DNA sequence: ATCGAGAATCCCGGTGCCGAGGCCGCTCAATTGGTCGTAGACAGCTCTAGCACCGCTTAAACGCACGTACGCGCTGTCCCCCGCGTTTTAACCGCCAAGGGGATTACTCCCTAGTCTCCAGGCACGTGTCAGATATATACATCCGAT
DNA sequence: ATCGGATGTATATATCTGACACGTGCCTGGAGACTAGGGAGTAATCCCCTTGGCGGTTAAAACGCGGGGGACAGCGCGTACGTGCGTTTAAGCGGTGCTAGAGCTGTCTACGACCAATTGAGCGGCCTCGGCACCGGGATTCTCGAT
């Protein structure tokens, strides 16, 4: 039968630009099955986050300000894409308490 | 070494350098190569390599001025050119009359026009009896400008800070150099829409390439001497601009200095002779003659004095020509004819207002007569009768409307010829027609009176009711650039300008021309009481009514061609009336507009009063002026003056209804459909008609007989100015015989 | 003429509202518009050192993403 | 008449890991270029830590285990622990068929 | 023609703007 | 382009 | 009557909430282009520029001066100051090594 | 007649002294009970060769020293001539260190 | 005695003196064994797994310099 | 039948004193491109050739300017840390036993008269 | 003590017979050689790696010279540069002519 | 305001000793010399996408007044940290012991490049909606006087 | 310290319109079934280089004790910039034109891996002494407390 992968990710694909961006000489057979579901992982809590921070915005299609605030809020996406600048991102609501206007 | 120059053809025998830049300089020794110049100017190898090798102390000072010459020019910072530019000495001619020679200056100094304006030979024996360089005879020879390397480029041109948007060696300046009336805009800038009387700094025009074919391949020199004499009539427009005030202003390096100079004469007579320059109200005298004597032999009889013709007399007569004037009435100025008894104002019964100031003749003649004009705004409310002023809404919706018409005309005529011409009231009526019916939108009575306002706007501007215009040809004269800028009230009037012209000149009144015949060796004219006038050439400015009545008779016979393109055209006509008052009574509700609309209470009665102008623009005066157009032209032609200023200050109660309106105290109603030697105002293309009627009126016959006038300007149709500028084209025309 | 001086002193106000930024003093406008000039200076300077060896006229957007990149600067959104 | 190469992407993928997650809640297009260029980023920071890491073992061959020990080296912490543990539920989950 | 009027000038039916471009230009 | 010309230039 | 005007800060906090808030890019396109493009002369002659790139370099100028702004108002806020001021730039620029 | 030279004397000359010279400062026993201690939460019973010992020794003097270095820029850029912790905290912050 | 405070008072005041620091306050100690001991656990919590990798069971010193390097803060001097 | 031919080197043939043969190796070694051009690791040893001639020119003037007659890596501390341009490529490299260059902030330098 | 050891490899008399070009009579330390060695090898992966992503991106499978010039010219700053490249094709024209 | 203890710092001189430099064998990686498919310079088209130009509306930029609040210098007041003697105390150093683990060399063998064909997965390409901007009208949330 | 204009901002509702989720077709890169040399797991050993302990000295650390100067709160006074309104003004738009160069595809060719014998060249072992420490003594300079 044809039906041989029925996994996730294309292991193929990833395969070939494992082996043509001269990494090392020769890949093991494991190797692009493991990186795409490292990538997997990674995919799908960022879309998650932009999924319920996308839901609070009351939309329904993700724009890019949602996967800016849904990586800047977590820790460890931050960390993880913290010198990456998104194009029409913004900021997230940042302000510092010595501008906030106090008074009686 | 060698002895010899690089440049095929070079007659110089004994190259020396002019440099002596570095401290190897050749001289007048052997050298690895002489580098040329002209035949005059060279520069030896070791002064070249001074300056383009970077390990020589001269290289500094060509790097820099590498950089300068490219944050401005769009040429290539050669060695040469950097020589050309910065290192030729200059040369100056001695002032002295009985010497003129051509001097060099020595290298160090900076050739300025004061310092050319009263240099005489030894300037720091009889140094003007040292002989003169030979090399300068040598610029005179035809072949000495072909083997010029590099064009000259003009430093500090009066004309440099007119032209900051252009790279300076594209209009013959050098990249690294570096309160005019604000009407004079001789030069087109970048990316400019069309506008009247403006030329390319970087491009020759037709003519000059015509008369001088030898800057086809290179126009640099001629541009930047040609935009320099521009520049200084601008910026002096009161006195004749010769050779001797341009010479000092000519400031480049090097022996091709002399050839500029030497140039500067034969462009200044051809600017002119074709009246861009040393024109206008200029005045000159015997000994002042603009243009040299070898156009002085011939002569002139300009027929009629009005603006075209009092426009060709005074270019002639500055030129230096014989000229002489047959005017038929008791006086001159034809449909310029102001009144000058109202308190305190000028009242033209004729032409008054300036349509585009910008680059105009007349805004020039100001300029020379210290005269200044008024600035029309833009307000005209439309006021009903009686009282009501028109909704802002409401006159934007049917602005739009009218506009809008005019649009779909503009789209009908694309495909028709003179063959299937309609007239264009009628063309608008069906558009508009058709356009209700397509739409089943529907106007209010008002909404239809507003309309008619415009339709007889359009009638006051053609001279005719609408039905009598040509649809396709109507507003022909666009197709050329018309002049931009303020419409203005000529508030002193245009008999200043046309007095000023007039002053001087040959004129004889009461001459009414009746036969003109160029069958002999020079042309007879003779007038209604039978006296003989006789000159080489002749001047016809008479109006075009008075062509199509055929009061002069001409022998031959005008051409079959000639009376079809006069008879195509129409003889406009509007009349004025102007009223005098006690006071401003109009001022609370018309609130200081220059003027004011009336609204039509019906389509029949639309060209009765649509606009009334407020003669004093210091608000201090009070005179009212309007004008009668279109079918009530004729409504009028049984009425004595005193039933039509009935009509007007009954239109007026009207339009100032809620208010009292105090009687007229003076006024007048102008007659010019049955002036006998003008009646009309001005033409129009009647139906079947083309644009090119006016350039057949134009043209000469057999370089004999000449025609000016309003009609014959396809440019600039029934204007004081467009009829000025016939008769300086015709001068031009006249003179270059 | 004068292209830096087009980044206008509302513009500098307003990407210093997007910073939180509230009140700005006088001499910012100038230091701003020089900073941003050394930054597109470098930015642009090593687009053009990208673009150059390709040996093409015209700079694409894939030039400068990858010129941000290597910059530590990366920027998404352009591909690459 | 002729038409014009192409070029992969992602969006297909990224598209279906969003039907996975919140299946009814769809994607803008820059979105989903800048999803693209994320991974495309991600990819080559770890395929660039398995040749710095296999650069230095004197080995030549880029199995799983060097993607493990990468991954965790550039992942901070909790989603290296569940992104290794989804590696060896791949890696487990591929040769157990 | 058009070009005679001040007050109240009609705009329709013009032709197309005309735009010199010279090289020359800085 | 004889609609920029300027009119006592082109009089031929 | 003639007062209603806000405090100098209300505008500004609440403006601090907007552009905060939205996302668009607010350096205007042609003065912009027109630099790049004048800054790039300088390098080579006779350019040529992709419309996307204009505004990649867009999004870098914003990424770059705005988080320049964050880091130079915690510098003056660090001086118990609200208003930043030219030695803040220059303190931030030196902290990132910029010099 | 004893008399110390001044708040400042053995700071400035000392300061003098320990930029002039070159060696490193904290002693390598308790350093290197440190990194062994800090070693045993990730793996259990390492082994370090002892230039691998020098080598954390030599970059976390060097990351502290550079954190002094701009900790001291911050607290002059105060008008102060003395450390505080929340002077660290804004270098850390300001540089990129707080994550 | 100090578990970690190794770092003693005056270690922390000739690392501050070297870096040019006149004045120092007094809750600058503790908070510098803070600082120094995150720095330590990053750099040695990455470079362990070097160690691991190799199935090795001694950090070397081409460890630690590699993972200095990949956190971008290069050192010479060891290989 | 010689494969002799006058057995030259390399470096000599360009006129330098970098390997060209152990670069070019370390070249082809490392995964850069399946394919490694003509001469091009004869441009990359002129290129290092240069940065360490600077960097021991350096160090060699201020070897004589500190009175020694031996390269220590202090000499390569202050030795880099004094370009402006070499610092700017080094600026994240850290050099063991280097120590700080000597810079005082101005308000340290004492208020005396 | 009687047993093969391990070839090696280095930079050290390479960065010995510079320091002979430059001045010719100093010397140089043990542990500052090792930071030469280690500065060469950083360089070299530097343009190196810039070498390899500057060939992947112009759908390229070959390192020339050209493209160690544009990876030098991204690298060195500026004057540093300048002279590496007037070295470099003086190396490459040099080598050429024999 | 300007001048002496005196203490830290810099200037020669023998010593030593050991790490910098050099010399002698010597494995092996450079070298030289041919091939060879192929990556890539090179020519030419194409068409498309960047550049140029012109008119209209107008949001945005510009510029004047104004006021208050933010910066900043002076003043006092406290205390925390700097400086220096005194104890101790644990780091440094030399040497001695033991082996666990790194480096080496070999052994065996599974495994991942390499080939050729086979097909459907994704990817180019029309397409037509339902999600969102845009008015558009409408009732809260908080600001700012003025009380 | 409360109250009210007012006012910017949050809340339904249509509405066009178009950007995205989707269906049709295709073609080529994923894959599938083999082979083969080699990279690497795996064993065993060599020894060495890390760890450990123990005693002897002691530079450094700890700690107590002056004391003063540096942080910091108040506070007054200037100025500069935020706010808002009239003026302009060129940026955006939006269409129109022109062609320079990205990109495609094909042509032909000079050039890098494959082996494969040949060799001196850099490297390790192994000496050997001169430059840096390094006390060791001694005049200079700078600081700090006096006039
Ligand atoms: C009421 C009115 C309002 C106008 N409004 C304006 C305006 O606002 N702005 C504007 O620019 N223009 C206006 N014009 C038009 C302008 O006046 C004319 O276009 C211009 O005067 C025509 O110039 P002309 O030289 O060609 O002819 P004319 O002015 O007509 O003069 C022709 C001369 O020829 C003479 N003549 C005729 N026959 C003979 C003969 N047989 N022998 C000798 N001499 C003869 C006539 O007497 C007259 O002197 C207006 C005209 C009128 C009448
Ligand atoms: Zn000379
Ligand atoms: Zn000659
Ligand atoms: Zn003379």
């Amino acid at each position: 039968r044809s039906s041989r992968a029925g996994l996730q990710f294309p292991v193929g694909r990833v395969h070939r630009l494992l082996r043509k961006g001269n990494y090392a000489e020769r890949v093991g057979a494991g190797a692009p099955v493991y990186l795409a579901a490292v990538l997997e992982y990674l995919t799908a809590e960022i879309l998650e986050l932009a999924g319920n921070a996308a839901r609070d915005n009351k939309k329904t299609r993700i724009i890019p300000r949602h996967l800016q605030l849904a990586v800047r809020n977590d820790e460890e996406l931050n960390k993880l894409l913290g010198r990456v600048t998104i194009a029409q991102g913004g900021v997230l609501p940042n302000i510092q308490s010595v501008l906030l206007p106090k008074k009686t | 070494g060698s002895r010899k120059c690089e440049k095929a053809g070079c007659t110089a025998t004994c190259p020396v350098c002019f440099a002596s830049a570095s401290e190897r300089c050749a001289k007048n020794g052997y050298t690895s190569r002489w580098y040329h110049l002209s035949c005059g100017e060279h520069f030896c190898n070791e002064c070249f390599d001074h300056y383009y090798r970077s390990h020589k102390d001269g290289y500094d000072k060509y790097t820099t001025w590498k950089k300068i010459w490219t944050s401005n020019g769009k040429t290539e910072p050669s060695p040469k050119a950097f020589m050309a530019d910065q290192q030729l000495p200059y040369w100056v001619q001695c002032t002295k009359p009985e010497c003129r020679k051509w001097r060099q200056l020595t290298k160090e100094i900076q050739l300025t026009p004061q310092i050319a304006k009263t240099y005489r030979c030894g300037m720091k024996s009889d140094h003007c009896s040292l002989p003169e360089d030979l090399r300068v005879l040598e610029v005179s020879n035809h072949w000495w400008y072909s083997m010029l390397i590099l064009p000259p480029l003009l430093k500090d041109s009066v004309a440099a800070p007119l032209l900051s948007a252009y790279y300076p060696d594209c209009v013959g300046m050098s990249p690294s150099c570096t309160g005019m009336n604000r009407y004079f805009q001789p030069f087109y800038q970048p990316n400019e829409c069309g506008k009247a009387l403006c030329v390319r700094p970087d491009v020759m025009e037709l003519d000059e390439l015509y008369e001088f074919p030898e800057y086809s391949r290179d126009p640099t020199m001629y541009l930047a001497l040609r935009n320099l004499i521009l520049a200084l009539w601008y910026t002096n427009c009161k006195e004749a601009l010769t050779p001797q005030k341009c010479i000092p202003h000519i400031i480049v390096r090097g022996l091709v200095r002399i050839r500029c100079v030497q140039e500067v004469e034969r462009i200044l007579y051809f600017m002119t002779r074709k009246g861009l320059i040393n024109t206008g109200v200029l005045s000159v005298g015997a000994d002042q003659y603009l243009l040299p004597k070898d156009y002085h032999n011939k002569s002139v009889i300009i027929i009629g004095a009005g603006p075209a013709g009092l426009a060709a007399a005074r270019q002639l007569h500055n030129f230096g020509i014989k000229v002489t004037v047959l005017e038929a009435k008791d006086r001159i100025g034809g449909r310029v004819w102001d009144d000058k008894s109202f308190k305190g104002v000028t009242v033209g019964r004729g032409a008054q207002i300036v349509n585009g100031c910008i680059n105009n003749p007349v805004a020039l003649m100001c300029e020379q007569l210290g005269i200044s004009m008024h600035k029309f705004g833009e307000r005209c409310d439309l006021i009903q009768e009686g009282g009501r002023i028109t909704d802002p809404t409401i006159d934007k919706r049917m602005d739009f409307h009218f506009n809008a018409l005019l649009d779909v005309v503009s789209e009908w005529r694309k495909d028709k010829t003179q063959l299937q011409d309609v007239p264009l009231g009628e063309k608008i009526e069906e558009i508009y027609k058709a356009f209700i019916k397509e739409s089943g939108i529907q106007f209010s009575e008002l909404e239809g009176q507003v309309l008619q306002f415009h339709l007889s706007n359009l009638e006051y501007a053609c001279g005719s009711n609408l039905h009598q215009v040509s649809a396709r040809s109507w507003d022909h004269n666009e197709f050329f650039a018309q002049f931009a800028g303020d419409h203005t009230l000529l508030t002193p009037g245009y008999s200043v300008i046309i007095e000023k012209l007039a002053e001087g000149l040959d004129i004889q009144l009461k001459s009414p021309v009746q036969c003109i015949d160029y069958s002999g060796d020079e042309v007879q004219v003779t007038t209604t009481d039978g006296t003989g006038y006789s000159a080489q050439k002749v001047l016809v400015t008479v109006p075009l009514a008075l062509l199509q009545k055929g009061a002069i008779q001409f022998n031959p016979p005008l051409s079959e061609k000639k009376m079809k393109a006069i008879n195509s055209l129409g003889a406009g006509i509007i009349e004025k009336i102007a009223l005098q008052f006690p006071y401003r009574f109009w001022d609370s509700k018309v609130q200081g507009a220059d003027f004011f609309g009336h609204v039509p209470p019906s389509a029949s009665k639309r060209g009765l009063f649509a606009v009334f102008y407020d003669m004093d623009p210091q608000k201090k005066h009070s005179v009212l002026m309007s004008v009668i157009a279109g079918e009530a032209v004729a409504s009028v032609r049984t009425l004595d003056d005193k039933q039509v200023l009935q009509q007007c200050m009954a239109t007026l109660r009207e339009l100032f209804k809620e208010q009292e309106v105090p009687d007229p105290t003076k006024y007048f109603v102008t007659r010019w459909s049955t002036d006998p030697w003008i009646q009309m105002a001005y033409s129009f293309v009647k139906t079947g008609g083309s644009g090119e009627a006016y350039d057949i009126i134009a043209e000469d016959i057999q370089g004999t007989v000449f025609f000016a006038g309003e009609a014959t300007n396809r440019h600039f149709p029934q204007t004081v100015t467009g009829a000025y500028l016939s008769g300086v084209r015709e001068a031009s025309k006249i003179a270059a015989f | 003429r004068d292209n830096i001086q087009g980044i206008t002193k509302p513009a500098i106000r307003r990407l210093a509202r997007r910073g939180g930024v509230k009140r700005i003093s006088g001499l910012i406008y100038e230091e701003t518009r020089g900073v941003l000039k050394v930054f597109l200076e470098n930015v642009i300077r090593d687009a053009v050192t990208y673009t150059e060896h390709a040996k093409r006229k015209t700079v694409t957007a894939m030039d400068v993403v990858y010129a941000l990149k290597r910059q530590g600067r990366t920027l998404y959104g352009f591909g690459g | 008449k002729r038409r014009k190469t192409r070029k992969e992407s992602y969006a297909i993928y990224v598209y279906k890991v969003l039907k996975q997650v919140h299946p009814d809640t769809g994607i803008s297009s820059k979105a989903m270029s800048i999803m693209n260029s994320f991974v495309n980023d991600v990819f080559e920071r770890i395929a660039g830590e398995a040749s710095r890491l296999a650069h230095y073992n004197k080995r030549s061959t880029i199995t799983s285990r060097e993607i493990q020990t990468a991954v965790r080296l550039l992942l901070p912490g909790e989603l290296a622990k569940h992104a290794v543990s989804e590696g060896t539920k791949a890696v487990t989950k591929y040769t157990s068929a | 023609a058009r070009t005679m009027q001040t007050a109240r000038k009609s705009t329709g039916g013009k032709a197309p703007r005309k735009q010199l471009a010279t090289k020359a230009a800085r | 382009d004889p609609h920029f010309h300027h009119f006592l230039l082109s009089q031929t | 009557k003639k007062p209603h005007r806000y405090r100098p800060g209300t505008v500004a906090l609440r403006e601090i909430r907007r552009y905060q808030k939205s996302t668009e890019l607010l350096i205007r396109k042609l003065p912009f282009q027109r630099l790049v493009r004048e800054i790039a002369q300088d390098f080579k002659t006779d350019l040529r520029f992709q419309s996307s790139a204009v505004m990649a370099l867009q999004e870098a100028s914003e990424a770059y001066l705005v988080a320049l702004f964050e880091d130079t108002n915690l510098c003056a806020i660090h001086a118990k100051r609200v208003t930043i001021m030219p030695k803040d730039i220059q303190l931030a620029r030196r902290i990132r090594g910029e010099r």
